[PDB]
């Protein structure tokens, strides 16, 4: 890459990170979508 | 509904040879329970083999019934020879799984399955 | 203090010696011990980390599950995690051995082999090379270097 | 642009926050959940909009057979702009 | 009640079960098995633990993917046991040991850790707190362990109001320290009476005291089936196991015969049958051998 | 039609067109259809009585000699009542050449076993009693071959489900490997792939 | 067209007799056998310095999965699903719905890690270049759901390797 | 495109008046209950049911089975049918009777009173499949409706 150097763009990650498996850095799996089903909300007032 | 036989003519050599494997199977439980060192009582082997020949009970078919002896001796031939280990044989006696809601309301309340 | 002194460096002594003498029992159950046995092979050399080629499975310090395990095999593999003395180990090769892989959704196959055993370092690949296995078992030194048995029973 | 949740929790490009009394937040206790804080959404609205001097423009997003598959847009219409249905890159009529 | 926390599937392992656990000593004997029990419904179980991971490493086929949350925490960190128990509905402490060590005391181990534990579970808003305490506990014995034991009792008793406190016996099994400290003596017989539970009828009785609502504000005694003399059940254990680390707080408690409280609930009233000796004692002894059951009261 | 297209062996087809003309007319007892493929492979489907004269017919015969029992085969084809195609490939090395004997049967019904013909079938109809569920009599040693010992159920039957009805853990409640009934995390996802336009005319169907 | 592997017959003449005798009396072969372990011994070994040095790899090499962007940030998946119906494993996971400008894009786009076979029939069925299958091979982990990709782990991917993927595309894209 | 309405506003869990009269989460036991134990107070014209529009026959004849052990026979719908003379007694006078498909083999249709361009859009459309086809002649009784 000092011959070569790679295509710089405004994305690429400028602090490279190793292996972060084993530290508080690691990875957690996580549903990325939303709430599907929309539950109803019963009303706060009484009902008398 | 003239079929070819497997080994039986009609029920009553079927039940001989239900009855001879249901022999070898009750001569067998006190080996089994004490080679695979199993924590059951011979008891409790014996009444799992009467189960799984009750289950089978209604079958009036003497080529399933044929089948089904022929299987029962396979099974027999995985016990005495050490083929099966521990595992398969304690997997008669399905004792991780939590016992099943059987009538409607238990079934109501757990979910969805009729 | 001094006693903290003392098993610290004991644990940085017992930890060298152990990560520094894995011995490894491997489970040739498919392609992955073809890889494995490229990480025996000339290139990357696990003996010369200290790793040796086939230990018996009653003196192996880690047991590397190399390949697909089914319903079939698994007692087995059960019976030779049991045999094993402590501390042992155990490095999840390939995708079949992590979860399932290319088997998951079969009759026969034990979805990942951390079903039957507690698994340490799961090397991902189908299979993964000689090169990534060889990093996953520089991992698992790397784990074992900060083991801290003497310093939590020093705190018990 | 990645904004945060009333429980501190980072809020991703999808919108994907748990809720406050969601037990599923404990998978990220002594961890951290990973979410990538270059939004799409904004960085293709820094793209400026091409000033093109014809009624049909041709997109492939770059680099020929390493962008996306080639469509036309119609530009026509003077109130909103031609977008590319792939890249995002949205083009207008210069007349 | 929250959508996530919904109870979904057949009860399996990739099942939803609604209980989200922090079980404070799961490393331990009665930790093993319920976070067993627990994690084969599908629950979230979260595990705080003290020790090196790899003695956590058992807990890990327990349950499926994510289901268990292994984090570290100490008896002397309220801030860990927030950290541990913010999420949870449902908290089982479990810390125990049977004998005192430089750090750790049975006041500490039994009095100011669950006392800890159960206070920041009532100020974090859990739902249910499941303590374990001693059948032989009482401010007047002779041991320090039940007198610290029945101070704790006491102490969460007064700081969670809700919580079920649960009073096994002697729970014997596999990893006990009870048939297995007998099996090992090769201490005497006296006039003590004892009536041992199974570690599977306690891990079954918590787990209904979770699912029994009505089991809130309760305290249970998780006894055995048959009461059997001190003297006969070690020759009982001894004739099992095909033969001919200690102190003085132990053999107190060995002598302390097994009291009766028929004022308190039992595992029947959680729905358990408890498992009599002789149908497992040879599953646990059958490990120390290189039979006439004993005599009950 | 040169560079894409398969080229078509004619020669191997008249060949195999008037071989089949030959086991068809020695043994028209059991021979039920005889065909050829458009890639010459001669199918011989016969009646399951007659599973022993046949294939020992084709490997003793002089024009045939098919020594080598190179695969044997069932087919679950749950559409036919008698659901199971038994299939034998057969290896001439005299002749250079290849036949296919095909057979049925369903579950009840025995097929004779062929070790008396060939001792490679011992394994092969084997693993069709274990993955099909088909019984072969006067076999040698029929038992599983594949399938876990405690295993309930033929495999490969298409009213099998994929995976299976149990799955394997270890539990360190009772210190073993246990069977449970089966739940995935993720369902395999079933995929509804096929077109509703018509691929190929040659193999139209007439209507009803 | 063929050749017979031993099919010699030996001679019988006290020349090759005494040979022989001398073979076996003398251990010729077995002095053969010592001498090329001895040639191996002075051979320089084939040991690369892991992890210091490094196998050699190609452009086409199939290791961690990442999700590209086009070069203005935005990223390549058009939410087509091509790569979850050609996947072997049914490793991919994909949900979508139409984002805050109207545009076609992933919500769920979920990789396991631990079902994927690394054949890359992902990164060649997609249309606009947007899963690929990076060259990283050193990610193992310590937790199996630590193999349980999302889009966030998978754009950090692109994110963290696209200065090298751009470069085997660019390398490899005239043969694909 | 009305599905999306079915994951939106959904009843998910039972609900039961509070201490404070306000609709809380609980349980089936104890929503079961609550609803049972009032069950038991009544007999006669103390209980009675009104059938919604969107309530399959299973459910429709499980709660007059059940309102029938009360000896309730007040078992209601929002649509309202007049009861006078046959009423629900004789199937006919309570049906489309000639038949979807048989608007393709009338000549005079009468519309009374209805917009079935909104009430039944289908059964409009093969009213003009017919009217197309085979020159129906359509009048309507009702407002100028299109
Ligand atoms: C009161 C306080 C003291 C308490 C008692 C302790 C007495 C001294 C005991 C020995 C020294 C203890 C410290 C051990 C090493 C700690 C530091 C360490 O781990 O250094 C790592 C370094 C190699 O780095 P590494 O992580 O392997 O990197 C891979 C390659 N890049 O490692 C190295 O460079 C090599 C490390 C060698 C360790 C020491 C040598 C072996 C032990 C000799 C003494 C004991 C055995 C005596 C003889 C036994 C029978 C033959
Ligand atoms: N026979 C029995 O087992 C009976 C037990 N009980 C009670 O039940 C409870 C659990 O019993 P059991 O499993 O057998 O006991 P164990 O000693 O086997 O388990 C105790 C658990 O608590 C942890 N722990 C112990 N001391 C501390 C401490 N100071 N700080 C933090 N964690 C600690 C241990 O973790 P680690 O491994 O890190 O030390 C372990 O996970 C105890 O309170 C005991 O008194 C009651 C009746 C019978
Ligand atoms: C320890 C675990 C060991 C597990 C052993 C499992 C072995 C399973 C073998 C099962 C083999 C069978 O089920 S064959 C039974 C099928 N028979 C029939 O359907 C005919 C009905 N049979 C009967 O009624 C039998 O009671 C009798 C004895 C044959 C006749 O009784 P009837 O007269 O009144
Ligand atoms: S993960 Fe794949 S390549 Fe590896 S052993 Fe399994 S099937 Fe073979
Ligand atoms: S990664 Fe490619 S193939 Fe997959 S959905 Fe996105 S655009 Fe389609
Ligand atoms: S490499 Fe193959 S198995 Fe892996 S995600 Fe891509 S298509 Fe699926
Ligand atoms: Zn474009």
């Amino acid at each position: 890459p000092t011959v070569k150097p790679p295509t710089a763009r405004k994305f690429i990650w400028t602090n490279h990170k190793f292996n972060l498996s084993g530290t508080p850095q690691q990875y957690v799996p996580y549903s990325t979508t939303r709430k599907k089903i929309q539950e109803w909300v019963p009303p706060s007032t009484p009902y008398k | 509904t003239s079929v070819k036989p497997i080994f039986s003519r009609d029920m009553n050599e079927a039940k001989r040879r239900v009855r001879e494997l249901y022999r070898a199977w009750y001569r067998e439980v006190p080996n089994t329970v004490h080679l695979f060192q199993l924590d059951i009582s011979v008891k409790q082997g014996r009444d799992k083999v009467r189960e799984m020949f009750k289950k089978n009970a209604h079958v009036t078919d003497p080529r399933v019934v044929d089948l089904l002896v022929i299987k029962g001796k396979m099974e027999l031939e995985e016990t005495i020879n050490v083929w099966k280990q521990r595992t398969h044989v304690m997997r008669f006696f399905h004792e991780t799984e939590a016992p099943r809601p059987k009538d409607f309301l238990s079934k109501f309340y757990v979910g969805h399955d009729p | 203090s001094r006693g903290e002194y003392v098993v610290a460096k004991l644990d940085d002594l017992i930890n060298w010696a152990r990560r520094s003498s894995l011995w490894p029992m491997t489970f040739g159950l498919a392609c992955c011990a073809v890889e494995m046995m490229h990480m025996a092979a000339p290139r990357y050399d696990m003996d010369r980390f200290g790793v040796v080629f086939r230990a018996s499975p009653r003196q192996s310090d880690v047991m590397i599950v190399a390949g697909t395990l089914t319903n079939k095999m698994a007692p087995a593999l059960r019976k030779v995690y049991d045999q094993m003395p402590e501390p042992r180990y155990v490095v999840s090769m390939g995708s079949c051995a992590n979860g399932g892989g290319y088997y998951h959704y079969s009759y026969s196959v034990v979805r990942g082999c951390d079903r039957i055993v507690p698994v340490d370092i799961y090397v991902p690949g189908c299979p993964p090379t000689a090169e990534a296995l060889l990093y996953g078992i520089l991992q698992l030194q790397k784990k074992i270097k900060r083991e801290k048995r003497l310093r939590i029973w020093y705190r018990r | 642009g990645v904004r945060t949740s009333p429980t501190g929790e980072k809020v991703t490009h999808t919108g994907q926050v748990y809720d406050d009394e969601d037990y599923r937040r404990v998978r990220f206790v002594g961890r951290q959940k990973e979410v990538n804080e270059n939004f799409a959404i904004d960085l293709i609205a820094e793209q400026p909009v091409s000033q093109v001097g014809s009624r049909v423009i041709s997109c492939d997003g770059g680099g020929g057979a390493l962008g996306h598959p080639r469509v036309y847009i119609n530009l026509d219409k003077e109130t909103k702009t031609g977008t590319c249905g792939y890249c995002g890159l949205q083009f207008r009529q210069q007349h | 009640l929250h959508h996530a926390v919904i109870p979904h599937g057949k009860g399996g392992r990739s099942s939803v079960s609604g209980i989200v656990a922090t079980v404070f000593g799961a490393t331990g004997f009665l930790g093993r098995y319920l976070v067993n029990h627990l994690g084969r419904m599908g629950s979230q179980v979260i595990v705080p633990y003290r020790c090196e991971p790899y003695d956590t490493m058992h807990l890990r086929p327990m349950g499926d993917l994510g289901q268990i949350i292994f984090m570290d925490w100490n008896g002397r960190d309220k801030d860990s046991i927030r950290r541990a128990v913010e999420h949870s509905n449902v908290v089982i402490n479990l810390v125990g040991r049977e004998w005192e060590t430089k750090n750790f005391d049975f006041e500490d181990v039994f009095v100011k850790i669950p006392q800890a534990i159960a206070q920041v579970s009532k100020e974090a808003g859990v739902e249910k707190f499941i303590h374990i305490s001693h059948l032989n506990a009482d401010i007047k014995s002779s041991s320090k362990y039940l007198r610290n034991k029945a101070v704790g009792e006491k102490e969460v008793r007064e700081t969670f109001p809700e919580a079920t406190i649960i009073k096994p016996a002697d729970i014997f099994g596999r990893e006990d320290r009870f048939l297995n400290y007998f099996a090992n003596i090769r201490s005497l017989g006296k006039k003590t009476v004892k009536q041992p539970v199974y570690i599977v009828d306690v891990t079954k009785g918590i787990i209904n005291a979770i699912k029994d609502p009505d089991a809130r504000g309760k305290t249970f005694a998780f006894v055995g089936p048959n009461r059997y003399l001190l003297f006969d059940l070690v020759q009982y254990v001894f004739a099992v196991a095909h033969r001919p680390w200690t102190t003085r707080d132990k053999v107190e408690r060995i002598h302390t015969t097994d009291r009766t409280l028929p004022h308190l609930p039992g595992l029947e009233d959680l729905g358990v049958q408890a498992t009599p000796l002789e149908l497992k004692a040879i599953e646990v002894l059958r490990r120390h051998r290189t039979v006439q059951p004993a005599k009950t009261v | 039609t040169r560079p894409t297209v398969r080229p078509r062996n004619d020669v191997a087809h008249k060949q195999l067109s008037a071989f089949g003309e030959y086991v068809a007319e020695i043994l028209p007892k059991y021979v039920q259809q005889v065909q050829v493929s458009c890639f010459s492979e001669l199918e011989i489907c016969i009646h399951p009585d007659g599973v022993i004269p046949v294939l020992t017919f084709l490997r003793d015969h002089s024009n045939a000699q098919f020594k080598s029992l190179a695969d044997l085969t069932a087919v679950d084809i749950p559409t036919r009542q008698n659901r199971f195609e038994i299939v034998y490939n057969l290896l001439s090395l005299r002749f250079n050449s290849r036949i296919r004997v095909k057979t049925y049967t369903d579950e009840l019904t025995p097929v004779e076993s062929s070790v008396s013909v060939y001792k490679a079938a011992n394994w092969y109809e084997r693993e069709i009693w274990d993955m099909f569920g088909v019984f072969f009599a006067n076999h040698p040693d029929l038992r599983r071959i594949l399938t876990d010992y405690g295993f309930e159920g033929h495999p490969f039957r298409k009213d099998f489900p994929l995976s299976g009805y149990v799955e394997l853990r270890y539990d360190d409640e009772v210190k073993r490997v246990v069977a449970e009934p089966v739940e995935l995390a993720q369902e395999f996802r079933k995929f509804d792939l096929n077109s509703p336009w018509e691929a190929f005319p040659a193999y139209r169907q007439p209507p009803e | 067209t063929y050749k017979y592997v031993n099919l010699r017959e030996p001679s019988m003449d006290m020349k090759s007799v005494t040979d022989r005798a001398a073979q076996t009396l003398l251990w010729t072969e077995l002095i053969r056998g010592l001498g090329m372990t001895l040639s191996y011994l002075f051979r320089e070994p084939a040991t690369i310095n892991y992890p210091f040095e490094k196998g050699p790899l190609s452009p086409r090499f199939r290791g961690e999965h990442a999700l590209r962007r086009y070069p203005s940030g935005e990223e390549r998946c058009i939410a087509c699903k091509l790569c979850e119906a050609v996947c072997p494993a049914q490793a991919i996971t994909i949900e979508a719905e139409p984002r805050a400008d109207g545009s076609r894009r992933t919500t769920r786009y979920d990789i396991d890690m631990t079902k994927c076979i690394y054949c890359g029939f992902c990164q060649e069925a997609c249309p606009v270049d947007a899963i690929v299958e990076g060259p990283n091979f050193e990610f193992s982990t310590e937790t199996h759901e630590e193999l349980l990709y999302n889009k966030e782990k998978l754009l950090n991917n692109g994110d963290k390797w696209e200065a090298e993927i751009a470069a085997n595309i660019q390398a490899d894209y005239l043969y694909r | 495109f009305a599905y999306d309405g079915l994951k939106r506003q959904r009843l998910t869990e039972p609900m039961v008046r509070n201490e404070k009269g306000l609709l809380t989460h609980t349980t089936w036991e104890d929503a079961l209950s609550r609803v049972a134990g009032m069950l038991q107070s009544c007999q006669g014209n103390d209980v009675a049911a009104i059938a919604g529009g969107l309530v399959d026959a299973e459910a429709l004849i499980a709660l007059k089975d059940l309102l029938n052990r009360v000896d309730s026979d007040t078992l209601c719908t929002e649509e309202v049918f007049p009861t006078a003379g046959a009423g629900t007694d004789l199937r006919s006078n309570y049906l489309l009777n000639t038949t979807i498909a048989g608007v393709e083999e009338a000549d005079v249709v009468l519309l009374v009173g209805t917009n079935p361009r909104f009430e039944a859009p289908l059964f409009n459309a093969r009213i003009r499949k017919s009217w197309l086809h085979n020159d129906l002649k359509v009048a309507l009784i009702g407002s100028p409706v299109d």
